[PDB]
C-alpha cells in the first residue's frame, strides 16, 4: 500500500481519487491520501470550488517512485511533484500519518471497478499519448484537445491517441472501397492490430484512457476517441473471440461506472444504437446490452 | 455544403463540377413466379453525369451482367456508381478533372467519399433540390442507347444540343429541367407536346427537336401548363 502525501490544501477544492471524492476546504488540515492500492494506474483530480470550470488531474504509478501533490499559487493549482529523496519521502508521510491528517482509499474488498476500468491500461503508454517525459505521471484537463482534434494548435498538450478515421486511405485497401469501407476488419486486425497497437491489450489499454479521461474529465476529444475504438471493432466482421468477450466486459464496466447524469454527453446515440443493433457484434455484446437497456433505454 | 436554391447560380460558374444521378443504375421489372413467388429481372441501367455548364453528359450504360450472382444489389448499385463516376475522373486530363461533384441522393456521398479519397480536393456535395433526373430514360436516344447495350459501355452527348449557341447555361438547364420535370409527371402528355408538330424533328446529333426561339416559348409554356395541371390532380388542389 502506498501513499501520495499532500503539502496543504489552501484553496477550497474537490479531490478525486480514481472512482472516489472528498470535498476539501480552504485550508483544511489534509495532507494526502494513503492505502493506494499497488499493481494497478491511478488518477487523481481536482475541481477547485470557484471554478466548476476545467477539472483536471495526473495519472500515476506509485511503483514509479514518490509523488506527492503541491499548490502553486501562482500557476493557480494543485501540482503533482516527485520526490527523489527516498528518505526525506519516507519522513513527510510517516509524519502525516501518525498525526492521521490522510484519507484512506476506500476500496471494498468485493469491488474490482478499478481493476476492471484499468485491467489493460499501463502508464509507459500513458506517457506516449501524454507526452512530457520529464515527469513520471501524466497531467491531462478538460480542455486538452487530441492529435486529430488538432488537424480539423499547441502539439506540447496534446493528446496524442491513436489516428482512427473511417474515410482515410489507412482504412480502405484500392480495390476494395465496398468492401473493406462495410467490413472493417482489414482495417482493425491488419493495419491498427498487427500494425500499430501490437496486440489487442495495448488497443484495449487506448480505449479504457480514452473512456477515464472522457468520465473524469469530460475531455470531448477522448469520449470522440472512446467511441471510434469501439465502432471499429463491432464494424468488423471478423473479429477475435478472446476481444469481443473481453470487450463486452470492458464496456459493462465503463457503462456501469458513468454518471448517470451524464450520459446524454458521454454516450454518441449513432454509435451505440449501430453497435448494439446494427453491427456485425450485435449478438457479442450481451452483458453491455443489457446494463444500456435497463439504465439508458431512452438513448436507445 | 448542400447546394439548394440560394447557391443556384453556382452551377454557372466556370469551376468545373459535374451531377451525379444514380437513380437509372439498377433497374428491374418485377414479376410473378411459376410457384407464385415475385422476383426481379434487371435491365440494362445508367450512370447520368452532367456538366449543367457545358451540357456534356457522361451516360455510363450499367449492363445487366455486374449484378450476377451478387447480394444486395441496390446498396452494391451506389458502390459501382462510385467506383464508375471515379474511373471516369482519373480518364479525364488533369485540367478537366472537376473540382466538386454534387450527387442527386444523398446515399452516394459515403461511397464516392471513398472512392474519391485520391481526389481530396475534389468536393462531394449533397443537394436539397429535387432534380428530375431519374427521367433521363424518358429521353428517346438515351433510353434506346441503353437498352441496346450488349456490354458496359460509355456514350457522351451534350444534353443541351445547341442551345448553348444562343442561350446562357443558367437559361439552359433551366429549360431541360423543365422538360425534364414535365416528362416525370406526366410522361405521355410531355412526349406529346415535343412531337405533335412533325415539321420540327431531331437532328441525328441531337436528343430534342429543333425549335425556333418562338416555338421554344409556346413549348415551355405548354410545358409549365403541363405541370401545373398534374399538381391540382395530385393534391386535389
Amino acid at each position: 500500500m502506498n501513499t501520495v502525501p499532500f503539502t496543504s490544501a489552501p484553496i477550497e477544492v474537490t479531490i478525486g481519487i480514481d472512482q472516489y471524492s472528498f470535498n476539501v476546504k480552504e485550508n483544511q488540515p489534509f495532507h494526502g491520501i494513503k492505502d493506494i492500492p499497488i499493481g494497478h494506474v491511478h488518477v487523481i483530480h481536482f475541481q477547485h470550488a470557484d471554478n466548476s470550470s476545467m477539472r483536471y488531474g495526473y495519472w500515476f504509478d506509485c511503483r514509479m517512485g514518490n509523488f506527492y501533490i503541491q499548490y502553486d499559487p501562482k500557476d493557480g493549482l494543485y501540482k503533482m511533484m516527485e520526490e527523489r529523496d527516498g528518505a526525506k519521502f519516507e519522513n513527510i508521510v510517516h509524519n502525516f500519518k501518525e498525526r492521521q491528517m490522510m484519507v484512506s482509499y476506500p476500496k471494498i474488498d468485493e469491488d474490482d471497478t478499478w481493476y476492471n476500468l484499468t485491467e489493460f491500461v499501463q502508464m509507459d503508454k500513458i506517457r506516449k499519448i501524454v507526452r512530457k517525459d520529464e515527469n513520471q505521471f501524466s497531467y491531462v484537463d478538460s480542455s486538452m484537445t487530441t492529435v486529430q482534434e488538432n488537424e480539423l494548435s499547441d502539439p506540447a498538450h496534446s493528446l496524442n491517441y491513436t489516428v482512427i478515421n473511417f474515410k482515410s486511405r489507412e482504412a480502405i485497401r484500392p480495390g476494395h472501397e465496398m468492401e473493406d469501407f462495410l467490413d472493417k476488419s482489414y482495417y482493425l486486425n491488419t493495419v491498427m492490430l498487427q500494425g500499430i497497437f501490437k496486440n489487442s491489450s495495448n488497443y484495449f489499454g487506448e480505449l479504457q484512457f480514452a473512456f477515464l479521461n472522457a468520465m473524469f474529465f469530460g475531455n470531448y476529444g477522448s469520449s470522440l476517441q472512446w467511441h471510434a475504438m469501439i465502432e471499429l471493432i463491432c464494424s468488423s466482421a471478423t473479429v477475435p473471440k478472446h476481444m469481443l468477450d473481453k470487450l463486452d466486459e470492458i464496456l459493462y464496466y465503463q457503462i456501469k461506472t458513468l454518471p448517470e447524469q451524464y450520459s446524454d454527453i458521454l454516450l454518441n446515440e449513432r454509435v451505440w444504437n449501430i453497435c448494439l443493433y446494427s453491427s456485425f457484434q450485435k449478438n457479442s455484446l450481451h452483458n453491455t446490452e443489457k446494463i444500456m437497456e435497463n439504465k439508458y433505454p431512452e438513448l436507445l | 455544403g448542400a447546394m439548394n436554391s440560394s447557391n443556384y447560380a453556382e452551377l454557372f460558374n466556370n469551376d468545373i463540377k459535374l451531377f451525379v444521378d444514380d437513380t437509372n443504375v439498377y433497374r428491374v421489372t418485377v414479376h410473378k413466379t411459376f410457384e407464385g413467388n415475385v422476383a426481379t429481372k434487371a435491365i440494362n441501367g445508367c450512370i447520368f453525369t452532367l456538366n449543367p455548364k457545358t451540357g456534356h453528359l457522361f451516360l455510363k450504360i450499367i449492363h445487366t451482367s455486374v449484378w450476377a450472382g451478387q447480394k444486395r444489389l441496390s446498396q452494391l448499385a451506389k458502390w459501382k456508381t462510385a467506383e464508375e463516376v471515379s474511373a471516369l475522373v482519373r480518364s479525364l486530363p488533369k485540367e478537366e478533372q472537376p473540382k466538386q461533384i454534387i450527387v442527386t441522393r444523398k446515399a452516394m456521398l459515403d461511397p464516392l467519399e471513398v472512392h474519391m479519397l485520391d481526389f481530396p480536393n475534389i468536393a462531394i456535395r449533397p443537394t436539397e433540390l429535387r432534380l428530375p433526373f431519374s427521367a433521363a430514360m424518358s429521353i428517346d436516344k438515351l433510353s434506346d442507347v441503353v437498352m441496346k447495350a450488349t456490354e458496359p459501355q460509355m456514350v457522351l452527348f451534350n444534353i443541351y444540343d445547341d442551345w448553348l449557341d444562343r442561350i446562357s447555361s443558367y437559361t439552359a438547364f433551366s429549360r431541360l429541367t423543365l422538360l425534364l420535370r414535365a416528362l416525370k409527371t406526366n410522361e405521355e402528355s410531355a412526349k406529346m407536346i415535343l412531337l405533335s408538330d412533325p415539321t420540327i424533328t431531331i437532328k441525328s446529333y441531337h436528343l430534342w427537336p429543333s425549335f425556333t426561339d418562338e416555338q421554344w416559348i409556346t413549348i415551355e409554356s405548354q410545358m409549365r401548363d403541363l405541370i401545373l395541371t398534374e399538381y391540382g390532380r395530385k393534391y386535389n388542389v
